[PDB]
RNA sequence: CGGUCCGGCCGGGAACUCAAAGGAGACUGCCAGUGAUAAACUGGAGGAAGGUGGGGAUGACGUCAAGUCAUCAUGGCCCUUACGACCAGGGCUACACACGUGCUACAAUGGCGCAUACAAAGAGAAGCGACCUCGCGAGAGCAAGCGGACCUCAUAAAGUGCGUCGUAGUCCGGAUUGGAGUCUGCAACUCGACUCCAUGAAGUCGGAAUCGCUAGUAAUCGUGGAUCAGAAUGCCACGGUG
């Protein structure tokens, strides 16, 4: 990815950081069947207008070497390839090439 | 292309992982992200210091880092202040205590990537690269390689088409599983672009 | 009362280090139920070798995660203590539960 | 097989009469690897059989079989350029198999209601050689006849 | 579509325009982005300008456009034929 | 065997039976049998007046036959008058539902001509 | 005595507790009649008996986890087997004729990246 | 083996399954024939496995200046108040059309309905989310348990046993579209999935042509995973039947 990309993405991860419990809060309010309708949308019109990027849904899970948005592997926070490079590398702890 | 990597294809077998660490799905990534960091930060620092293999163990939430380096005293420097140095960055990186060893590479001739290293160093500063690897080739001999593969590839003497160009002096098995086939890759960054170097050293059988 | 879960990745190193608790479970108190192999967790990655389409193309790789328990059912008080400072630790994840 | 000159598979026997070529028509009979369904069809088939031919239950669907068998079929050659459909003596283990195989088309093709039903029907026509196997092996005969020319 | 639980969504500014907008009864298009929002009640008489992405195109709100989204009204891909 | 306008069929079972009047399916006959009174298995041969008119009236109970037409008709036209992006698919004869008409539109666009 | 064989066949794994006297097949806490309700699976566990000498001979108690219905019945007749070959050894003669002392080695093949299954390859469209 | 809540659940037991760790075992080693007395081949015994046992990983020198400067690196050139950067909306989902790869079908070896049996492999803490209640259902509410051989996802489905439909464009087929919804997520209009009710296209085995597969294979049946808030008929795995 570009380094604008990435910067987007870093900030993105700030924003939920800072919002997620103001918004979480919201998102509760919002749910509560046993709860105000007025106070519902209000709340609703809050989560509205809190920044977009601060939604953790609006996250796009890099590679955090390379910023590639696809190729995507959780268990090690890489693109494919990457993950590839490391394994042969013997740079992923218990990583092998795996046969049966 | 399509050649398994050396390395990766023996790393239960008669390699050891680089990386030698346990963690749960939560901090696996965030510790492969803090090696690679260190691992970067080593490499740019430990440029002059011949180093090969950078070795992260981290038990009770503190780095073990041995590195294996031809060259210990510059990396050493004197008593501990260079080491010292480098540990307080590597801590930094990480958030835990830190801890930094430094292994001597007894015949760095027939460390792959030292080798791979001074290949690139040669074709850097303007010399013929084709001698670099014949000269490589001879020194692994020397030293007690039971054989070395090298191989350049790449805008080789500033050609204008991209040769692919290696010595294989000795036996190499890269099927053999048993083989120790220590490989490793390195990138000249010359006047023309990549030469991207490339080096296997059967250092021998194992069992 | 002691259930001391060993988690790993390479299985040799799993085993010594799994060796090396029971010793020190023996010698400084009593019982310890042995070395029990546990399912290990097999994590299958496949991964487009490739940086640009050829997707046939693959390398599956996996991260067997080695589980050993130890269960030792006799706290002595020298030898409950030994096992959280005395014991070092390679790559390996030690979990004790009391 | 270019290289490999091989044993083929041994077959189970047929549960309900011990008999390796019920199995084999079964198998046959069978689709979507549903050999119980099949069987039990291929076994109601023989049961219908039994009562309307009051023979026996595997007796009658031999020579149902027997009447389906084609002893010669044709097979290509191209030696000089055109085409030369050779018959060939069929081998008694290969003979069986086709005469099922055709047996279990005919069912397919027929438009009585259930599968099983159908079998029975033409296992009765092969028997009184009437039905679509016995057409299509009085067909090959025909086709290997007129190559008898060739030989 | 949106839960009933949830409560039919309106964009915030819109919802706010348009409160402005009958309050004064002033008419006069206004310029919408916000395509994602349920038209009102009290939206309708009014016209919105809602964007297609290259332009606001205005529609007169009527009765029968209510419990649609803004954006249904204002097609954004322009294809005639081949 | 007539019950709201049309005609069922005789020798049918009365959940697939009634499944003929436009407006019931498999669960909404089933339904309507419910509230008769009556089992599934059982066929229009061999099937009382009187039972008939319970059935009939528990249809009407429904929005059934030539009126859900008029009112699932009513409603396409109004999306087309709305001129709303689902109006403007109906009108066209391309898929409303948000599938891809690059490929397999074929029931929505027709059979194909060129 | 419990004379005593483990038996498995695909995916499942069949233990077979042989002792002498009479016949009752306990597949489970269940009849052979209960717990295969096909025919070819009970003839399957029952042919090695047919082929030795039994009628009213030996009970089978037996248990087994794993696989579906053919493969538990195979997985049953070879524990059965090893049984009987515990017992008395002189029966293996018989039972390496039938085929029978032979574990099936086959297990479902592992789907392989590229192919659809096994061994089915996707559709090669050539142009 | 004792006790009974007839649940391995509880004393217990280390057998069996099972779980991994270390081994033994397969090498034409042995017998027979053929073969130059050789390699080896054919057959035979034993053996779980037989002649590379099965499956995988493993891809020589090179080829196609094959693919990738959009993973990443990188020579060169070019843009540098714009070819850079931030945002909102739109588009990547367009649709006379043509091709590829799939799924679902065309039905009775089937559908539909009730009863009932048998898997394997996995995943899971901003997670998986029993039980109980509400909800026809997608799901909602309360909410234990579990970083998981424990708890959860999660009742496998084909199958089997009864019943029904009786060859119809049908109780096949499910497209399509109307209505009502649920969930996710600031947000489901463009443009999500799933649900309910309704609607019920084409399609009755496919022209020329053409692909896959030699065994637990094809065919078929389901189940999981990855990425992923959500969203697979795709991909990657797993077993069942066969
Ligand atoms: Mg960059
Ligand atoms: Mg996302
Ligand atoms: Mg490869
Ligand atoms: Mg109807
Ligand atoms: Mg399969
Ligand atoms: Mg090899
Ligand atoms: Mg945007
Ligand atoms: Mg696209
Ligand atoms: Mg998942
Ligand atoms: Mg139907
Ligand atoms: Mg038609
Ligand atoms: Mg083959
Ligand atoms: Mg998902």
């Amino acid at each position: 990815a570009k380094q604008s990309m990435k910067a987007r993405e870093v900030k993105r991860v700030a924003l939920a950081d800072k919002y997620f419990a103001k918004r979480a809060e919201l998102k509760a309010i919002i749910s509560d069947v046993n709860a105000s309708d007025e106070d519902r949308w209000n709340a609703v019109l809050k989560l509205q207008t809190l920044p977009r990027d601060s939604s953790p849904s609006r996250q796009r899970n890099r590679c955090r070497q390379t910023g590639r948005p696809h190729g995507f592997l959780r268990k090690f926070g890489l693109s494919r390839i990457k993950v590839r490079e490391a394994a042969m590398r013997g740079e992923i702890p218990g990583l092998k090439k795996a046969s049966w | 292309g399509q050649k398994v990597h050396p390395n990766g294809i023996r790393l239960g077998i008669v390699k050891p992982w680089n990386s030698t660490w346990f963690a749960n799905t939560k901090e696996f990534a965030d510790n492969l992200d803090s090696d690679f960091k260190v691992r970067q930060y080593l490499t740019k620092e430990l440029a002059k210091a011949s180093v090969s293999r950078i070795v992260i163990e981290r038990p009770a939430k503190s780095i073990r880092v041995t590195i294996h380096t031809a060259r210990p005293g510059i990396v050493i420097g004197k008593k501990g202040e260079d080491v010292e140095k480098l540990r307080k960055v590597v801590a930094d990186i990480a958030g835990v205590p830190a801890q930094i060893n430094i292994a001597e590479v007894r015949k760095p001739e027939l460390d792959a990537k030292l080798v791979a290293d001074s290949i690139t160093s040669q074709l850097e500063r303007r010399v013929m690269f084709r001698r670099a690897m014949k000269r490589a080739v001879q020194n692994a001999m020397r030293l007690g390689a039971k054989g070395i593969k090298v191989e350049v590839s790449g805008r080789l003497g500033g050609a204008e088409i991209a040769r692919t160009e290696w010595y294989r002096e000795g036996r190499v098995p890269l099927h053999t599983l048993r083989a120790d086939i220590d490989y490793n890759t390195s990138e000249a960054h010359t006047t023309y672009g990549v030469i991207g170097v490339k080096v296997w050293i059967f250092k021998g059988e194992l069992g | 009362r002691i259930r001391i879960r060993l988690k790993a990745f390479d299985h040799r190193l799993i085993d010594q280090a799994t060796a090396e608790i029971v010793e020190t479970a023996k010698r400084t108190g009593a019982q310890v139920r042995g070395p029990i192999p546990l399912p290990t967790r097999k994590e299958r990655f496949t991964v487009l070798i490739s940086p640009h389409v050829n997707k046939d193309a693959r390398d599956q790789y996996e991260i067997r995660t080695h589980l050993r328990l130890v269960d030792i059912v006799e706290p002595t008080e020298k030898t409950v203590d030994a096992l959280m400072r005395l014991d070092l630790a390679a790559g390996v994840d030690v979990q004790i539960s009391l | 097989p270019r290289r490999r000159v091989i044993g083929q598979r041994k077959i189970l026997p047929d549960p309900k009469f011990g008999s390796e070529l019920l199995a084999k028509f079964v198998n046959i009979l069978m689709v979507d690897g549903k050999k119980s369904t099949a069987e039990s069809i291929v076994y109601s088939a023989l049961e219908t059989l039994a009562q309307r031919s009051g023979k026996s239950e595997l007796e009658a669907f031999e020579v149902a079989l027997e009447n389906v068998r084609p002893t010669v079929e044709v097979k290509s050659r191209r030696v000089g350029g055109s085409t030369y459909q050779v018959p060939v003596e069929v081998r008694p283990v290969r003979r069986n198999a086709l005469a099922m195989r055709w047996i279990v088309e005919a069912a397919r093709k027929r438009g009585d209601k259930s599968m099983a039903l159908r079998l029975a029907n033409e296992l009765s026509d092969a028997a009184e050689n009437k039905g679509t196997a016995v057409k299509k092996r009085e067909d090959v005969h025909r086709m290997a006849e007129a190559n008898k020319a060739f030989a | 579509p949106r839960s009933l639980k949830k409560g039919p969504f309106i964009d915030l500014h819109l919802l706010k325009k348009v409160e402005k907008a009958v309050e004064s009864g002033d008419k006069k298009p206004l310029r919408t982005w916000s395509r994602r929002s349920t038209i009102f009640p009290n939206m309708i008489g009014l016209t919105i300008a809602v964007h297609n992405g290259r332009q606001h195109v205005p529609v007169f709100v009527t009765d029968e456009m209510v419990g649609h989204k803004l954006g249904e009204f204002a097609p954004t891909r322009t294809y005639r034929g081949h | 065997a007539r019950i709201a306008g049309i005609n069922i069929p005789d020798h049918k079972h009365a959940v697939i039976a009634l499944t003929s009047i436009y407006g019931v399916g498999k669960t909404r006959s089933k339904a309507i049998l419910a509230a008769a009174g009556i089992a599934e298995d059982v066929k229009i041969s061999e099937l009382s007046e009187g039972q008939i008119d319970t059935l009939r009236d528990e249809v009407a109970k429904f929005v059934v036959e030539g009126d859900l037409r008029r009112e699932i008709s009513m409603s396409i036209k109004r999306l087309m008058d709305l001129g709303c992006y689902r109006g403007l698919r109906h009108r066209r004869g391309l898929p409303v539902r948000g599938q891809r008409t690059k490929t397999n539109a074929r029931t929505r666009k027709g059979p194909r001509k060129p | 005595n419990q004379y005593y064989g483990t038996g498995r066949r695909k995916s499942s794994a069949a233990r077979v507790f042989i002792k002498p006297g009479n016949g009752k097949i306990v597949i489970n806490q269940r009849s052979l009649e209960q717990y295969f309700g096909r025919e070819t699976a009970r003839m399957v566990v029952r042919q090695p008996l047919e082929l030795v000498d039994m009628v009213e001979k030996l009970d089978l108690y037996i248990t087994v986890k794993g696989g579906g219905i053919s493969g538990q019945a195979g997985a049953i007749r070879h524990g059965i087997t090893r049984a009987l070959m515990e017992y008395d050894e002189s029966l293996r003669s018989e039972l390496r004729k039938a085929g029978f002392v032979t574990r099936d080695a086959r297990q479902v093949e592992r789907k392989k990246v590229g192919l659809r299954k096994a061994r089915r390859r996707p559709q090669f469209s050539k142009r």
